Order: C-alpha cells, then structure tokens, then sequence
C-alpha cells in the first residue's frame, strides 16, 4: 500500500515520459539516421 | 521506491538546436534534434551539436559555442530539465535552443572551456549538499576513486554506476529522522535573486516532517495562494515529506531544484 502522495509521483512521472519522451524519441531516431545520409 | 530513481534518472527532454541567423556559414545548416537528459548539463552532452554546426563555418569565426532561449542566454552549469521546466515548459515542444559562436554574453555566463570545468562545478555541488546533510562526513570518507564514479556514471550515464556510490549520500544515522537540512534550490523567473536557498531542516520541533508546501510557506510564501510548483516537470502534492523528496526526486548533484512558474496561458 503505497501512500497517495507516492503513487502520485509515479503516475505524474509516467506521464511526463508519455507526453515529452516517448512522443519524439522514433521520431528523432529516424531523423537523425536521415541527416546522417545527407552529409555522407 | 527504485523505478522513481529510474524514471527522474532517465527523463530526456525533445530539444531543436538551430543556428543563429547572422551567423554566416559556407553552406546551409540544417537544424540539430537531439534528446536532452534532464539531469545532465547542456556543455556536457552537445558534442555532436558543436560538430555538426562547426562544418558549416569558417574558422575565422569560430569561438566558444553558447546557448540561448528566446534571448536568454542557457546557463550551462544550471541542470537542463531545470532550464527547461523554468523556461521553455509553457511553449510547444521541441525545446527550441539557438546556437552561438560570436558575441559571447561574459555578465550572464561560465566558460566552459573543457569537461573538467564540469566536473568541477559538479562536485562543487556535491560537497555543499553532503555539508548540508552530513557535515561532509559521507563525502570526505569516500576514496577519490568513489568522486569519479559519480561523475563517470554521470557522464556515461550509467544509472548503477552512479547510484552505486551516491547512495552512500543519502542515508542519515539510525536515531536521526532525516539529513541535518535539505540541499534544495528554488527558481523563479521573476524575482531578481538567481535562487533561494536557506537552512531548513526535515524535522520539526515535535518531530512530525515537513513537506513541500512546509518548506515553500517558510522560504517562499508568496508562491501560494495561480503559480506552478514543478520538481522534475511534475507538479508534487505540497503534502509530500520533504525527507523523502531529497532522496528520490535529487538531481545527481543531491540538490532539489524547485521551479516557481505561472500557470500557461492557456
């Protein structure tokens, strides 16, 4: 039984990742891989 | 209560590094995305910015690559989520950073000439906190070649590597509740002061411990009435105990760095 201020933190924290990290990180990926063709 | 550790550990923030436009350049430069840990420093994770960017030009202008956000110039030694949760938070993703060679803005900003000038502001902080907490004791008692394992695991971004030593920083004696006082930092965009930061201890007089919102009605009490208290890039119950706060939700360099910031706009 975690109190409520905890469980609080871990769901404010997943959805911090959901809306920041994980909406931009395949996009990122497959930008970079892109860019690194032009320059070659 | 070790996925918190990960999950504060591990935070990137999506970030744009576009070059200034009165920077002349041989050829077009397209812009830069890139992945920013919230818990790292900018000078320390742009290396492949400052070559990408450093094609393009001539080495007549070439010079000390700095920062900026909508006219601000970024504090390096400041932790990116920091900037970015005091700054760019109300703004619509990427973190749009602007890239400088010239004009380097001495009054506002640190040369960072080498990562050694990041290790070395980094263990600075190290030692102001365990000064804090223990009087130094964890932090002196450590071998040389524990400080560089806390750095290194910074660096590579290791997080066993890392907590592996800075877990020794934050366990207190048995008879004491907490640390002797909590290493924190609050940050607001109006106020004139870089920070706050005063002695506030994790235990009351008759023993009960103090939370979030203890410590802003102390040292912040015009923050609470239409602001934003974000740890992290989250928005903590002011009922959380702050013992606990300084243990799990630090930054590598044990510091809480509190953002005051209005609500958005919209």
């Amino acid at each position: 039984g975690r109190p409520r201020w905890k469980r609080h933190i871990s769901e404010q924290l997943r959805r911090r990742d959901r809306l920041q990290r994980q909406a931009f990180e395949e996009i990122i990926l497959q930008y970079n891989k892109l860019l690194e063709k032009s320059d070659l | 209560d070790k996925d918190v550790l990960r999950d504060v550990w591990f935070g990137r923030i999506p970030t744009c590094f576009t070059l200034y436009q009165d920077e002349i350049t041989e050829r077009e430069a397209e812009p830069y995305y890139l992945l920013l840990p919230r818990v790292s420093y900018l000078t320390l994770v742009t290396d492949k910015v400052k070559k990408h960017f450093q094609k393009v030009m001539r080495q007549e202008d070439i010079s000390e690559i700095w920062f900026e956000y909508e006219g601000t110039p970024l504090k390096w030694h400041y932790p990116i989520g920091l900037l970015f949760d005091l700054l760019a938070s109300s703004s619509a993703l990427p973190w749009n950073i602007t890239v400088h060679f010239k004009s380097f803005p001495e009054k506002d900003l640190l040369h960072c000439p080498s990562k050694d000038a990041i290790e070395a502001h980094f263990m600075s902080c190290m030692k102001e906190a365990d000064a804090l907490k223990h009087k130094s004791q964890v932090i002196n008692e450590m071998q040389k070649k524990d400080h560089k394992q806390l750095w290194m695991g910074l660096q590579n971004d290791r997080f066993d590597q890392f907590w592996a030593i800075n877990r020794k920083l934050m366990e207190y004696p048995a008879e004491e509740n907490g640390f002797r006082y909590i290493p924190f930092r609050i940050y607001q965009t109006t106020t004139e002061r870089p920070f706050i930061q005063k002695l506030f201890r994790p235990v009351a007089a008759d023993g009960q411990l103090h939370t979030l919102g203890d410590l802003l009605k102390e040292v912040c009490p015009s923050a609470i009435d239409k602001n934003q208290v974000m740890i992290h890039g989250i928005e903590p119950m002011l009922e959380t105990p702050l013992q606990w706060l300084s243990e799990h939700l630090s930054y590598p360099d044990n510091f809480l760095h509190i953002s005051i910031i209005p609500q958005p706009t919209d």
